[PDB]
């Protein structure tokens, strides 16, 4: 079993910010250096000079600063990415400097699912027309033609480039392993080969059952210009092309309007609905992402379900960065947004160490993953244990105190090494929400603060709606998401959640937490991102590495 | 069974030994005549109407629509129109329906028919028919014709139906439209606080009563007062908002010349132990003393008059609604560090009120207090709890506001201030007993 | 009446906390009505209080009861503005942390709005209260100068390493050491003042850990205070508990467990 | 005044799509070329060739086409922009594929217009501050800096890459000409200096009288990975940040929330409101662009007021590709989508001849512009003579209608060209209306065919609700727009009501048809598109040459 090590996990990025530096010191020198000290504030400076030249109006310009000073008065410390090599400047991780970040996103809101037995069922009712391997794999080729935006049934159609809606793709699913085999592999995701470690692959078809799906990702181009309401109508209206023309169908008869009520409505399975008025959104965006969902489309326990702490971390990293940094941090607010609100929770191998050390906790004390009594006595021992440890570090390590540097980062790690030890140890994520709840009371009495003015809200609200069964109290965690009414409005808090819901199921040694067909739609190694290993992705954008989806390159003018 | 004195807004005694289920939003008569009256009435803003004609200003923001004037002056005919109003919207001669005309003309109060209510599903036949009223009373009024009679009707309705709501327009609820509720049973929720300052006209025991009916009414048409929960939410409304035992006023006479927050703790917890509904657990080694709740509903609805009197002492001493953010979240969290027991709600009015704080001091969104309700994503969290303190709040404030009951509400204050429920709210509760 | 006990734990940081929650701080230094004025930057030294409305007597107030009943302090009577002061605390043993500011300000002084945050904490009162409530916690041992400062803006600090000479670090330098002393020369938000506010010397190191209310390993490790975690842990429980079902018989339902404490 | 000239104005579109040609044939012959006539497709099949080997799966290939036959067994014809001399293929135009189309959404989604006056009243109020030009200066440096994401008070921001936001900025405007004068002009929408024909200035100054705005434009890139919803929050996160700093604000103080609502709300100009839950969509999105704002974007009214037909003329253009290709083809639909719905009110002069042809007939008749009388007569005489004229062009030059190849096409354009030859002669937004519905009941029993099957719902339900004025159906033209209940599903109709609304106001010489701070607003230079010009700029994106924002060219990898 895991044992843990005798130095702290996050001493190797503390010795790789300040070389030399002695690592007990309470004290340091202050330069103040201000912007000039940063490589990247200084390309920032330059760029900002060349916009206000272009276009003839002041921009970007450190010196306009409040109080005569630029940023980095102090020192302007980088980040590295928790289990990685990479070190990025913090600019690097910012969503709109980052394209791997705004590629996960784009490839959360451009998926729907759609199932096809009613589509079969219509075609036999309505129609009395045979469904067999061969017409869905003519479907298969007709679908993959028309859903980047191509025509297939009339004359003098004009269509999208297809270089520009490259990454717009159809494939099919199913837990009847005959059918499978039969359509062409390029067609279809296997579960099979994608999930052969513990059995998973037969736990998921098993709760599939003998039924089959289309995974469709709609063109990033087209989100980008548009938003995640388009995702399921775009979806339908090329499936509803696909199946007129590989079942000979009249082109618009009563059946077609079947087929259309069937991929927009009954049988779609969107990622999001939609939110109420004072946060009006389309279906497929972020704030109707439940946490169940947000922890199935991370791909890590299909790789390594032996270490649950990993894929729990790697959870944390996807909801973190999507619920702050592009949920909270731009379509709620913007701005400069909520970075670093973020970053706590997958740099510099800190959860990591205070989740590991309490891993090990549990592990001696209570036994093996997931068997630890479902209880508010061990969430509470665990809980405190854990955060105590977390702010021994943090009194003990005066630089990891300094990177944490605001209250709520502190809150949300120590909260989320917390519960995450609970929900492993458990392996309930009700359990490990009272967890979650019992760290951040702890914090705020030792230290006499917690996070931000309104960080609490849902904290001091939080542990009497846990077991809570009223109407809009009650929910179990897997099912709530980023519209609960307690959690619909502050950072810190909905990634972390997120995380440890994939936590319990991992401690559990579950396939999947809350809906098997997420899980198999975004194991699918033909997305643009790579769902298997976030933070390896966010490296990858923080380094300008990282190739996305959706630019216009192809159909713009370049020159002097 | 549980009983409780009612008394006035002067502290005086009203009604002995009440059974706490007459007070029920199921039962009690005066209440359900609140939450009828405010379905049911609409504010029309005819000098609006006729800014809005003169000035092609059809659905505000700045909006003007060059040559499309239409030059009628309904507020030097208010009694015709309102006479023809009450001709179109009345169901039987005699009904309930009323039509009076307020400021000179400037507005009209429409107390639509309880029966067109009774026959639509939700509450809002009271702002489509008056509406719709006012539009045929001025195209009739005006002669008006095919391609005129559009502008005057968006003058009424604003850009409804291109708007869900009748944005811009003039006709005024103190409810919503049933599309901002964030939930099921949120309508009664929706209701701004700077509107029921206006209802109360500013008397702060009155306000106290108004908010925590409605918002408790609510809560009963969400779902949330069944078995257990009922006397919980009843227990809640009786001693926060209907000053049962004369508790919130006397507590608030008591710290009123030189308490605190914290002396306001100091006497609920005194109030709980005296009266038995708390007593000692254990002792700690410091001495310290580990509270218990002997009645866990009971403690919560001392902690309820706690939390509204401290928000009394407290901005009433700032004569500023502001304060009322922190006075709940500092009343709870210190009552709990003072007894070991739970808060008010336990937590949800210190957790609503840490949310409230921040939107109420941040860049991020919420406003001053006036802004805020029982729907507002901010402010719902708890259970009834919280709000009616808010509106008290904004209520006392003696004018720091920018978005002030006087700036947004003002004519809610002259819709309602003739109508006996928000005039006596405890005086009419406790008759209809 | 009621006898209060505000807060449990045995440590001399808990005797330190309801020192602050009750009121009883001992004053270590003064600060002129002037220098304070200046520091904090609303009004000119001496100036007259500027009004957001008239003052109450002048405009009338309406009939309720509540403020029939209520005294409004002397800045609400005036019709002051609603100003105000922050100050930041640094996590290596400053006298205060943020909480209990704001416990300090709810329990001792009336018509206040206190505001807690980790790198900052707030208070907004009606100006002329707001100066009589800041020069109580400035003259008190509630500040060090060198670990704790008045900051309306720009407060990054709180959890930094301090400087080479103890300042905690600001980014703005609104303070600085000059022959023992902190002086201010710049007011709250930044901006020059046309003096030098002597805030006096800096406590030693042992007299902060002896004045503080912070938990940490270099002082009163939190780990060993069993009674605030107890009450930490029943506070968790009861609401737990309750929000389940409002009723003594939810402290033994199904799934609370084996719950225990350390000294009850 | 105009006079209509002896030759069609679609006559030379025609000879150079068809050099030779006769133009009276009614029969021609089919060679059944294909796709390998047209460089386009060909392109396009050789682009899906490198898709499908990159991906390892199929994608565009001409011969999914079914029948056996691909796109071109007729003559696939390309397009003339009206007004324009370039001819570009049908491709070109769809908004996927056009970088100005995608730009003119992305430039109106952006945009926010947030009163100034509440703001400043709260800082005199609450704080006593005094508001200058002087202060008022320092704000609009602050807020150019913080806008596009970057830190004016706090320590360790991490910021935007300023060459990522370029696009971003705020100007304020005001009909104070002494404010306006005091400020430096780098920072002030000029109304004099754009608004300079007509006395159009002196009409937009009186209507916003002696109060200031700011026009905010949030960055491109922010709503491409986000939404409309985003525009009104970001703006209002960076304006209480400029003011905190620009006037010596505690940075989070009571004060602060009353900017905040006042930015959010109350001084808050949306270009759009939310949509009910079918269509749910966030603010600032097209379903809720109102015909009068969408007339009033569009500034060709404020270069040309001499000549009507015009701006008419590209009102129809901006609405017509907003309308039916981004917003009923892609974000309520999707796929090839709809853009020769849109082309054929936009390209080939013929629109545009139908329109002259109306106008010269109602200014002999009824005289100067705006003066024919507001009633049902009118609008039933000039509907029916301009339907009729449009239907014999159609009918005597066999490849016009072969261009307008759909009846939907045909129906839109005789309907608009008829409604906006009633609005400009009558000045009546209301009494155009009644004409256009006249269009398609007279075009309909002339060929016993109109549109689509669904495209006239609003059509048979139009002219009963013109004067309607029961709560649902009442409205005057300029307040309808793509949520009003008859027309909120439909092609063929939303952006010529923008059109004939701007023919109104284009009739009685007016500077605006609904909202002058939109007018002013949208007249600045400084936006990425040309609102001035909208079928120029549709030209430069299908021909490659329109540079949009919002790439990510400098934070991604290139490479063999
Ligand atoms: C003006 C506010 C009030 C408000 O509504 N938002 C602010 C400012 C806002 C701005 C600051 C940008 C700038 O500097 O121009 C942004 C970036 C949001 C935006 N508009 O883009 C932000 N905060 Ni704030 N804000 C933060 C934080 C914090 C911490 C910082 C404490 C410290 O010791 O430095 C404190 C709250 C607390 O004390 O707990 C805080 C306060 C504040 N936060 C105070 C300003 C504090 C000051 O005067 O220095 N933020 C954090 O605790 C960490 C993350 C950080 C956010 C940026 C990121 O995530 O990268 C940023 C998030
Ligand atoms: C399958 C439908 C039923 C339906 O719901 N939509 C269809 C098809 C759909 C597809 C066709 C794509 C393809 O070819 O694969 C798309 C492009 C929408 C999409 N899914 O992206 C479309 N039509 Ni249709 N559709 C059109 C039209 C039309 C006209 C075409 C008549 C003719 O004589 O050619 C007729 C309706 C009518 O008779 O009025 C029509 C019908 C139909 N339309 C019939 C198929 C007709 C056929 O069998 O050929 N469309 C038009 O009238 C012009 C605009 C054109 C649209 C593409 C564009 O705007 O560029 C396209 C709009
Ligand atoms: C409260 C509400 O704002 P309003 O009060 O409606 O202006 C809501 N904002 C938010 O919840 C902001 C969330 C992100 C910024 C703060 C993160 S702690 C919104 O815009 O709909
Ligand atoms: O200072 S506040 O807590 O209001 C905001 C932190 S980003
Ligand atoms: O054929 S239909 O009128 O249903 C659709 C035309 S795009
Ligand atoms: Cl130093
Ligand atoms: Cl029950
Ligand atoms: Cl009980
Ligand atoms: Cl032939
Ligand atoms: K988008
Ligand atoms: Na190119
Ligand atoms: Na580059």
């Amino acid at each position: 079993a895991y044992k843990y090590p005798s130095e702290k996990l996050f001493v190797e990025a503390l010795k790789s910010k300040f070389a030399g530096l002695d690592l007990s010191d309470q004290k340091v020198k202050y330069v103040r250096a201000g912007y000039l000290q940063n490589a990247r504030k200084r390309e920032f400076q330059a760029a900002g000079e060349r916009v206000a030249e272009q276009r003839g109006m002041q921009q970007y310009d450190v010196n306009v600063h409040l109080g005569g000073m630029t940023l980095g008065q102090r020192q302007l410390v980088p980040y590295k990415l928790s289990t990685r090599p990479d070190i990025v400047e913090g600019d690097d991780l910012h969503y709109v400097n980052n394209p791997a970040m705004q590629q996960m996103w784009d490839d959360m809101k451009r998926t729907i699912i759609v199932g096809m037995d009613l589509a079969h069922e219509t075609l036999e009712k309505r129609l009395g027309k045979e469904v067999t391997p061969e017409s869905i794999a003519g479907y298969m080729e007709a679908v993959n033609h028309t859903m980047p935006g191509a025509a297939i049934v009339q004359e003098h159609m004009v269509e999208t480039h297809p270089g520009l809606v490259d990454d717009c793709y159809v494939k099919m699913f199913t837990g009847d392993d005959e059918l499978a085999d039969e359509i062409d592999s390029q067609y279809v995701i296997n579960i099979n080969d994608l999930f052969d470690k513990e059995g998973q692959n037969e736990k998921l078809k098993a709760a599939i059952g003998k039924t089959t799906w289309q995974a469709v990702h709609i063109p990033t181009i087209v989100v980008r210009c548009c938003d995640g309401g388009n995702t399921s109508r775009w979806s339908a209206m090329q499936i509803g092309m696909s199946f007129i023309a590989a079942y000979n169908m009249c082109a618009g008869e009563a059946a077609v309007a079947d087929l259309a009520f069937a991929a927009k409505h009954a049988a779609a399975v969107q990622m999001a609905e939609m939110l109420p008025a004072r946060r009006a959104r389309s279906p497929n965006e972020p704030g109707g992402l439940s946490f169940g969902y947000c922890a199935d489309m991370v791909q890590t326990l299909r790789v390594k379900p032996e270490d649950p702490v990993w894929y729990t971390l790697e959870v944390v990293a996807c909801g973190t960065m999507l619920y702050d940094q592009i949920w909270l941090g731009s379509y709620m607010s913007g701005g400069v947004g909520f970075t670093q609100y973020a970053t706590a929770a997958y740099t510099n191998d800190v959860l990591d160490d205070f989740t590991y050390y309490g891993y090990d906790y549990a592990l001696n004390k209570y036994g093996d993953d997931g068997t630890a009594p479902n209880d508010l006595a061990t969430a509470t021992d665990l809980a405190t244990e854990v955060t105590l440890n977390g702010m021994e570090c943090y009194e003990d390590y005066p630089t990891l105190l300094e990177d944490h540097f605001g209250g709520s980062q502190r809150a949300g790690i120590l909260a989320a090494a917390s519960a995450c030890t609970t929900g492993i140890a458990t392996g309930n994520s009700q359990v490990a929400l009272s967890a979650w709840y019992m760290s951040m009371y702890v914090h705020k009495e030792g230290w006499g603060r917690l996070g931000f003015f309104g960080y609490d809200l849902q904290d001091q609200c939080g542990a009497t709606n846990v077991c809570s069964y009223q109407g809009d109290e009650g929910c179990c965690l897997e099912l709530r998401g980023a519209n609960y009414p307690n959690y619909a409005m502050n950072v810190g808090h909905q990634g972390e959640y997120a995380g440890f819901t994939g936590s319990a199921h991992a401690g559990a040694h579950d396939a999947y937490c809350c809906n098997p067909l997420i899980k198999v739609c975004f194991a699918d190694p033909s997305l643009v991102f790579d769902f298997s290993y976030i933070r390896k992705e966010y490296a990858k954008g923080a380094m300008r590495t990282f190739r996305p989806a959706g630019e216009r390159s192809l159909v713009i003018p370049a020159g002097v | 069974a549980d009983t409780i004195d009612l008394y006035d807004d002067r502290g005086k005694k009203l009604k002995g030994d009440v059974d706490l289920q007459a007070v029920s939003p199921l039962k009690n008569s005066a209440i359900l005549s609140m939450v009828n009256t405010v379905k049911r009435t609409v504010a029309v803003n005819l000098a609006g109407i006729e800014k809005a004609c003169k000035n092609a200003s059809y659905g505000g923001q700045s909006r003007n629509i060059p040559g499309r004037e239409v030059d009628i002056d309904p507020t030097a005919k208010a009694d015709k129109i309102a006479a023809r109003v009450k001709e179109l919207i009345q169901v039987e001669k005699g009904d309930d329906t009323e039509v009076t005309v307020l400021g000179g003309g400037k507005f009209l109060r429409v107390a639509a028919p309880t029966r067109r209510i009774e026959a639509g599903a939700e509450y809002v036949a009271g702002m489509t028919c008056t509406a719709a009223a006012l539009t045929e009373a001025l195209r009739e009024e005006y002669n008006l014709g095919l391609y005129d009679t559009p502008y005057v009707k968006n003058a009424v309705w604003g850009t409804y139906p291109q708007t869900m709501d009748m944005k811009g327009g003039n006709v005024l609820s103190v409810l919503s439209i049933p599309q901002n509720d964030e939930g099921l049973g949120f309508a009664l929720r929706n209701i701004m606080a700077n509107h029921l300052a206006m209802l109360s006209q500013r008397n702060a025991m009155n306000c106290a009563a108004i908010s925590s009916i409605l918002e408790h009414c609510g809560v009963f048409e969400m779902g949330q007062a069944i078995g257990l929960f009922e006397r919980y939410q009843l227990l809640a409304l009786a001693y926060q908002g209907l000053n049962a035992n004369n508790m919130v006023y006397e507590m608030t006479k008591n710290n009123g010349k030189t308490g605190t927050i914290g002396t306001v703790v100091q006497e609920t917890v005194g109030r709980a132990l005296d009266d038995g509904v708390i007593s000692v657990d254990k002792t700690m080694p410091s001495g310290y003393k580990v509270y218990k709740a002997n009645d866990v509903c009971m403690w919560n609805a001392y902690c309820a008059a706690g939390t509204m009197a401290a928000t009394m002492v407290n901005c009433g001493a700032l004569r500023g609604a502001q304060a009322v953010s922190s006075t709940l979240l500092y009343f709870n969290d210190m009552i709990e560090k003072e007894t070991s027991l739970p808060g008010c709600d336990w937590g949800r009015v210190e957790g609503t009120a840490v949310g409230f704080s921040f939107f109420s001091h941040s860049i991020y969104g919420g406003g001053g207090p006036g802004v805020f309700n029982g729907n507002h994503v901010v402010t719902r969290h708890s259970t009834g709890m919280a709000i009616p303190c808010v509106a008290v709040a904004v209520a006392l404030d003696a004018g720091t506001q920018m978005f002030s009951p006087e700036s947004t509400s003002a004519i809610v204050l002259d819709t309602f201030q003739d109508v006996p429920i928000m005039m006596n709210p405890l005086k009419e509760v406790a008759a209809a007993v | 009446a009621y006898t209060p006990q505000y807060y449990p734990g045995s440590s001399h940081v808990a005797v330190n906390r309801r020192k602050h929650m009750s009121g009883d701080v001992e004053k270590l230094r003064t600060v002129s009505d002037d220098d304070l004025v200046a520091a904090l930057g609303h009004r000119a030294p001496g100036a007259d209080y500027p009004s957001t409305h008239p003052p109450l007597a002048e405009m009338g107030e309406p009939d309720c009861p509540v403020r029939q009943m209520v005294e409004p302090t002397p800045g609400a009577a005036a019709g002051d503005r609603v100003r105000y002061s922050q100050f930041t605390d640094s996590m290596y043993s400053a006298p205060s942390i943020p909480y209990f500011r704001s416990y300090y300000a709810a329990i001792n002084f009336r018509g206040v709005d206190p505001g807690t945050l980790s790198g900052r904490q707030i208070v907004e009162a009606r100006e002329r209260d707001m100066e009589a409530q800041c020069k109580a916690a400035i003259e008190s041992e509630m500040t060090c100068p060198a670990l704790a400062g008045l900051r309306g803006c720009t407060v990054h600090g709180h959890s930094l390493r301090l400087a080479e000479d103890g300042m905690m670090f600001d980014m703005l330098q609104r303070t600085h050491i000059e022959g023992g002393n902190v002086i201010e020369d710049k007011d709250q938000v930044g901006v020059p003042i046309d003096r030098k506010v002597n805030l006096g010397k800096p406590m030693s190191d042992a007299e902060a850990k002896k004045r503080t209310t912070i938990y940490r390993t270099d002082g009163v490790k939190y780990r060993d205070e069993e009674e605030v975690l107890d009450h930490v842990h029943l506070v968790h429980h009861r609401r737990t508990m309750y929000g389940y079902r409002p009723e003594t018989a939810a402290e033994t339902a199904p799934g609370v467990g084996p719950v225990t404490y350390h000294t009850v």
